[PDB]
């Protein structure tokens, strides 16, 4: 599986740390700590949209599924809410959600009145952004959680914490399903495979593990014994026969999932691989590094 | 044959074993704080113009041949002007670096040693414009001089245009006063990261060797005049492989308890309080 | 899961001896480097002592130096305190902490309120 | 071209952007960023008379100083955040004894971190007239708690503010000797601690931060050149 | 001079002394093949050449 950097996106000032995807697969957005949002048309590498922030120090970005609202938060444990459609002609904050006591780490939109976040406080919350009030707090985690993964129909998602811990949360009820282990350290990265029945879960333990929800336990291992550093990030395929992961030696590689087989490796940065994602379409691969640049894979 | 020829032959191979022994101990200690402090690649760089200035030299000495009178100034002319060129960038770029307040250079560490080589070429490449013009529209050539004595013959070179010559000495000596300027500003930084000895150099062999010789470049024939060149040459060389690398090479050799990290971070440090 | 027992703690008069043990599973634990931190009564957590992977190298606290002494059997998986000359001050509630992340030296987050790579303890009483 | 007419608008758009973030990248390349660390009872807080943030100015150079409180007593995941600061300056009570085997290890942590293996230290040995007081009026003793401090002696080196007792400066020189053989371990030349003596009246942090700041970026330079 | 070139005294006049004696044997040992070489009237403007240079370097240094 070889894979070519088609488009290289330059122009954030920064580390970046969170990346994500537009519905149409063509726009992303991007964070970096000099404070700033931008989102990029993939097609033209051209920045549609550069939005200051008023905290330099930004862990997460979210874009809408509609495409009407963009999502920030980090070390000010705040998350914000930025249209991007507006009759005046710029992006102006629209909500600016408070109460977590933690920075915050990931946030998730379901959508244009709902999100998801976690928080370093060892908590999620579920959001009514109208309100600006947490409808529903989700509790159980031992330690900060990095990462969360909305499923496909939008009623189940899974958090990974620092415990070696991940949880199966329902929305509507607002309770622990199930709870995951067997890793020996923090989970950093989480994602569900594509029909909603497992996901796979990566750690500072330098592997990536195949979970199951009817089977409540692990059915795979994705490790190597040259590799000694944690992944950052970690994502599936349209089919889900890869598994996509980013990792602190710069470099990502791409699994096969149902082997445990390494099938390619992107190398092109030269700094830590910060964040990952593919398009909704399958087409394309986005990473972004520490070294202030994000490219597409194809 | 002759005596006189024997000992300039003599005395350029020795220049050649001192160039090579340096580089060789260049590239012993090649990650030593001393030999980094001084650009490695220019350092090597030139000293191998160093080697290419003496064989040089040993073109001038010898039965005048046409090729040989062809291919003897343009091989000095390039020489001495890729080792100033070297020292030049080296002075400019580390001007740069003890002058900088930003919290990063960001200057890429491919991108920065391309550049110093593709600077030294952009000097080189004037000088090598300025010969490949003189050899195509006026070669020099041999003669048989029958007019300067009645019972001899001399076997010389004649010079195609003289303005060539001039145009030659002229770049070579505005690139050394150039040079001379960066050195003269890059006097204040750390002994390990100064080249203020290119100020000896100027001094010791430009104004007082190259000066002396004037008048016999002025009124002489014959096989002399061959001789003032060499000898001048030598001269050149000599004095710079001395004023650029002897004293660092006696403490890479010598007093080796002052080839380390913490000297010249405690001088660094010095030049940071001043 | 991760999992670390300690054992061989109790009541021992000032002078004594004591040796306290930590078993762990869940884990490689020839991969991490590990401490021992106590609490006692009214106090927060103390740093006491660790020892690296291949246990070369060993650290100690101020007050344990040369009175104590740590060790780890990588083939029974099993990390040791021996405890010898208990002053009065002893009296605490001891952890054997584990590093978060394998292959390094630094260990944040081991005299924390809330880690959770680390033991309910024992007590010791001197 | 081959662009239509809008796409050559949408082009001119992303120019006008990319010369913002121009202007932004010289505003903020310009100004040098500090993380200021330290526990409780230091005086942090206090150290430059000019809290999550901080701006301040010494001679036409702007430093931005940043103290992350708001957060749990759990640091190892958002630590991560400051590895691009020019600078970390941490803070210690010298007169309590009882705590500074805390200090210690909270410095060897920052010290010998992944993510902070080429970030400098500026540390700032806060309290030195409590100190000084404790230490004439004998009550409290470092052999206690130190006992390498009864076969330690005072550095050649050491230099006695103008009116002073041998025994004060053989306890501050013992603190930061403690401290700078921590220092002095793992540091490989890539990072280096800058230790100073400073009370609570002191106005001269500023620049000692200053200074301190401009020998870091001396260094900096010098390696990414290749030079060291 | 040598001997005490690291000695301070008089503003360091010791470097300045090697120097200019330095500067004298440079040109002597330079003036023996340029007289050795030149010909004709010339062959006293060497001599003033040097008799210049030394003096001057004495003066400068
Ligand atoms: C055909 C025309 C030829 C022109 C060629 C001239 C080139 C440029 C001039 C340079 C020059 C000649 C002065 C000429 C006198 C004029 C006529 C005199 C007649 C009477 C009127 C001016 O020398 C001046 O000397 C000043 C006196 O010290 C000094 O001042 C300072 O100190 C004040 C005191 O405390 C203080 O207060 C003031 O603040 C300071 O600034 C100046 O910085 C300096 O410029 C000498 O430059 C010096 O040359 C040295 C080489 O030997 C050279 O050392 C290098 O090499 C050494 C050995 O390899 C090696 O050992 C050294 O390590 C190495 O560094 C020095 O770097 C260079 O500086
Ligand atoms: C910053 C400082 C160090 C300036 C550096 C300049 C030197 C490299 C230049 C200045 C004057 C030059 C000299 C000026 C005149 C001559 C005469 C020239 O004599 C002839 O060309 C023969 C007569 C003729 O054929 O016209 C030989 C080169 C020489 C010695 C030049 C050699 C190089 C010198 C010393
Ligand atoms: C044919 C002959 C007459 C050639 C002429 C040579 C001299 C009359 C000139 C040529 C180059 C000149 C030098 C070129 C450069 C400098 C550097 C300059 O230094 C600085 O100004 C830098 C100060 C700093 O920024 O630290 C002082 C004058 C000086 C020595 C000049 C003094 C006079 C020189 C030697
Ligand atoms: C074939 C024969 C007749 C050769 C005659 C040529 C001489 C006029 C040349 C040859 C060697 C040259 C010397 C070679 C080396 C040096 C070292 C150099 O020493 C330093 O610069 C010391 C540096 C410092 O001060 O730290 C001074 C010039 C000098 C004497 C050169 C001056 C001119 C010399 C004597
Ligand atoms: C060629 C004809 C037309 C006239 C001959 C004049 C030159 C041979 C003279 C004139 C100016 C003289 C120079 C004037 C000043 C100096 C400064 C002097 O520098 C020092 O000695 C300072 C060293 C220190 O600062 O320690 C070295 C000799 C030198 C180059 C002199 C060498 C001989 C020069 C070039
Ligand atoms: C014509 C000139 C340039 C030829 C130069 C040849 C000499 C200077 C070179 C040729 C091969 C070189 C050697 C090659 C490898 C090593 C191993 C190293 O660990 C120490 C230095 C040493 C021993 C080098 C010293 C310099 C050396 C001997
Ligand atoms: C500060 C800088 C610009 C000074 C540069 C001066 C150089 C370019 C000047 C100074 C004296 C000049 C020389 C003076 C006399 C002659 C004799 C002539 O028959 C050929 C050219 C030649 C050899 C000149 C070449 C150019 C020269 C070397
Ligand atoms: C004409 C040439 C070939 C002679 C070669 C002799 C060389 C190798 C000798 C001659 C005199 C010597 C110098 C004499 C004095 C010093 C000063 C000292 O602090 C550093 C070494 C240094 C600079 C010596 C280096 C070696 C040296 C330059
Ligand atoms: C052809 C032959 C005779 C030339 C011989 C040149 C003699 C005079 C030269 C060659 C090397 C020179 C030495 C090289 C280096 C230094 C170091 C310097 O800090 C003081 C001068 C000193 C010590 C020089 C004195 C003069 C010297 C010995
Ligand atoms: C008239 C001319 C040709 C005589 C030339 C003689 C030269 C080669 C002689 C005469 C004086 C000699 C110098 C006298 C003093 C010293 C200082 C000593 O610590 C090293 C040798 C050194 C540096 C000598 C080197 C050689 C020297 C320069
Ligand atoms: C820098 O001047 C040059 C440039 C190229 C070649 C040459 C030489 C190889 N031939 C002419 C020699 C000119 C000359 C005569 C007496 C004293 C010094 C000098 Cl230099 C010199």
């Amino acid at each position: 599986i070889q894979m070519r950097t088609r488009r290289t996106l330059r122009g954030h000032l920064a580390k970046i740390y969170a990346m994500h995807w537009g519905t149409d697969s063509r726009l992303l957005v991007s964070a970096s700590q000099d404070g700033k949002l931008i989102i990029w048309d993939s097609y033209t590498t051209n920045k549609v949209h550069a939005i200051p922030l008023r905290s330099s120090w930004v862990m997460t970005c979210a874009y809408a599924p509609s495409g009407n609202y963009v999502a920030c938060g980090g070390l000010d444990n705040i998350c914000s809410i930025y249209n991007l459609k507006t009759r005046e002609g710029n992006v102006r904050v629209s909500r600016e959600l408070a109460g977590h006591t933690g920075y915050l780490s990931c946030c998730r939109f379901l959508d244009d009145n709902q999100i998801v976040t976690s928080s370093g406080d060892t908590t999620c919350a579920l959001w009514d952004i109208e309100t600006g009030q947490q409808t529903t707090t989700f509790t159980g985690h031992t330690g900060d959680v990095m990462s969360l993964s909305l499923a496909p129909d939008t009623r189940l998602f899974v958090s990974g914490a620092c415990d070696a811990s991940a949880k199966l949360w329902d929305v509507r009820e607002g309770m622990c399903r199930q709870t995951f282990t067997g890793h020996e350290s923090d989970i950093n990265a989480i994602c569900f495979f594509p029909n909603g029945n497992a996901f796979a879960t990566g750690s500072d333990d330098a592997t990536c593990r195949l979970f199951d929800l009817r089977a409540d336990q692990e059915l795979m291992t994705y490790s190597h014994d040259n590799i000694i550093c944690g992944i950052t990030s970690v994502s599936f395929s349209k089919s889900g026969r890869l598994l996509l992961a980013g990792y602190d030696d710069f470099n990502c590689n791409v699994w096969d999932a149902l082997k445990a087989d390494r099938a390619g490796v992107l190398a092109g940065h030269d700094n830590r691989v910060s964040c990952l994602g593919v398009t909704d379409d399958g087409m394309a691969v986005a990473t972004g590094s520490w070294d202030s640049f994000l490219k597409i894979w194809n | 044959t002759e005596p006189f020829g024997i000992a300039l032959t003599l005395f350029a191979v020795l220049g050649i074993f001192l160039t090579a022994f340096v580089l060789g101990v260049f590239i012993k200690f090649r990650n030593t704080p001393i030999v980094k402090a001084t650009n490695r690649e220019l350092s090597y760089l030139l000293l191998f113009s160093l080697l290419c200035c003496f064989s040089s030299s040993l073109f001038f000495i010898g039965e005048p041949q046409d090729w040989t009178c062809r291919l003897r100034q343009p091989a000095f002319g390039i020489s001495f002007v890729l080792c100033i060129s070297c020292i030049l960038v080296k002075t400019n770029r580390v001007l740069l670096v003890f002058e900088a307040k930003i919290p990063t250079s960001f200057h890429r560490k491919w991108w920065g040693l391309n550049l110093q080589f593709l600077l030294v070429f952009l000097c080189t490449f004037m000088q090598i414009v300025i010969c490949v013009i003189w050899l195509y529209t006026a070669p020099p050539s041999s003669y048989r001089n029958q007019e300067l004595e009645d019972e001899i013959i001399f076997i010389t070179c004649h010079e195609g245009s003289l303005m060539a010559l001039g145009f030659l000495i002229g770049y070579t000596c505005l690139l050394a006063a150039i040079c001379f300027f960066f050195a003269f500003k890059s006097r204040k930084l750390p002994e390990n990261f100064n080249e203020a000895k290119f100020i000896t150099f100027s001094m010791l062999i430009f104004f007082i060797v190259w000066i002396s010789f004037i008048p016999a470049y002025a009124s002489t024939y014959g096989k002399f005049v061959s001789a003032v060149e060499v000898i001048a040459i030598l001269a050149a060389s000599f004095g710079l492989l001395a004023c650029i690398f002897f004293n660092k090479i006696y403490i890479i050799l010598f007093k080796p308890s002052r080839n380390t990290i913490e000297e010249v971070r405690c001088s660094t440090a010095a030049h940071a309080f001043k | 899961q991760v999992q670390l027992q300690e054992s061989g703690g109790g009541l021992v008069q000032p002078g004594g001896s004591l040796r306290l043990s930590c078993a762990a599973s869940g884990f490689t634990f020839s991969n991490y480097k590990m401490n021992w931190v106590r609490q006692a009564p009214g106090k927060g957590l103390e740093w006491v002592s660790d020892i690296s992977q291949s246990g070369a190298s060993i650290s100690y606290t101020g007050s344990v130096k040369g009175r104590f002494t740590i060790s780890r059997d990588n083939a029974k998986n099993t990390l040791y305190l021996q405890m010898n000359s208990l002053k009065p001050e002893d009296t605490a509630v001891y952890y054997c902490a584990r590093c978060p992340a394998p292959f390094t030296r630094d260990c944040f987050d081991v005299t924390s309120t809330t880690y959770a790579y680390r033991g309910q303890g024992t007590q010791v009483t001197v | 071209c081959t662009l239509s007419a809008e796409d050559k608008a949408a082009v001119e758009r992303s120019k006008m952007i990319e010369k913002q973030l121009q202007k932004d990248k010289q505003v903020y390349r310009a100004t040098h960023r500090l993380l200021l660390l330290g526990a409780d009872n230091s005086g942090k807080s206090t150290i430059v008379k000019q809290i999550f943030e901080t701006k301040f100015q010494v001679d036409k150079v702007n430093f931005h100083m940043f103290d992350v409180g708001g957060q749990r007593d759990e640091r190892r995941k958002w630590i991560q955040c400051f590895n691009d600061v020019t600078a970390i300056i941490f803070v210690v009570d010298s007169s309590d004894y009882n705590r500074l085997q805390e200090a210690l290890n909270d410095f060897k942590s920052i010290w010998n971190n992944r993510w902070l293996r080429t970030i400098s230290v500026i540390l700032f040995l806060n309290k030195q007239d409590l100190l000084a007081e404790k230490v004439l009026a004998g009550k409290s003793k470092i052999e206690d708690y130190f006992p390498e401090f009864a076969r330690y002696t005072t550095p050649e080196d050491a230099t006695p503010e103008p009116g002073e007792d041998p025994r004060v400066t053989r306890a501050k020189y013992f603190i930061r000797d403690e401290f700078l053989r921590i220092s002095t371990a793992s540091g490989d030349g890539r990072h280096y601690c800058y230790p100073h003596f400073t009370c609570a009246v002191d106005t001269e942090n500023a620049r000692r931060i200053f200074n301190d700041c401009k020998d870091i970026i001396l260094q900096m330079n010098l390696r990414e050149y290749n030079l060291v």
